[PDB]
């Protein structure tokens, strides 16, 4: 599939970056947690970016080039992690 | 895990290796398979914790030695 969504989900604690078909059946998914940050790390944007990099690179695979984004929560994140779907590759 | 962290480890202890990004290090070392990515990352967090490499404020990894 190609058309698809990302959900960013920016807490202070944690970046998770779960990326969807517009049905919202999950394609792949990363957070700063599974990348193994841990603490301070987790809440950073650099963490949320490779957090999107790593979601972006399994969503690639089964084929996709544009992305719908949605953010949720307070995290510092978004910016971050948004910049670096479009650094994927995939256009927002 | 342990042979990806010393491979990695062997790389950056090169006389010609700069300080580089994540970014930079996947197009170095030719990751292209999303897995593979993910193991360099959780190499490069616990290299990190174990003090052998030092992310800079630019976020690029290097050896503390030679900085």
């Amino acid at each position: 599939i190609e058309s698809g969504i990302a959900h960013i989900r920016s807490t202070f604690n944690n970046t998770i970056v779960t990326i969807t078909d517009t049905h919202g059946n999950a394609i792949s998914w990363s957070s700063a947690g599974a990348l193994g940050f841990r603490g301070s790390r987790k809440s950073t944007p650099f963490a949320a970016q490779m957090a999107a990099e790593t979601a972006a690179k399994g969503s690639i695979e089964h084929g996709l080039k544009t992305l719908e984004v949605t953010v949720k929560g307070p995290g510092s994140g978004r910016e971050a992690a948004i910049r670096a779907l479009q650094a994927a590759g995939l256009e927002v | 895990k342990e042979a990806f962290m010393e491979k990695l480890l062997s790389f950056m202890k090169e006389e010609a290796y700069k300080p580089l990004t994540v970014q930079e290090l996947e197009e170095m070392l030719n990751i292209t398979e999303a897995e593979e990515f993910k193991e360099l990352v959780k190499a490069l967090v616990a290299l990190e914790e174990k003090g052998l490499i030092v992310r800079t404020r630019s976020d690029r990894y290097g050896i503390p030695e030679k900085m």
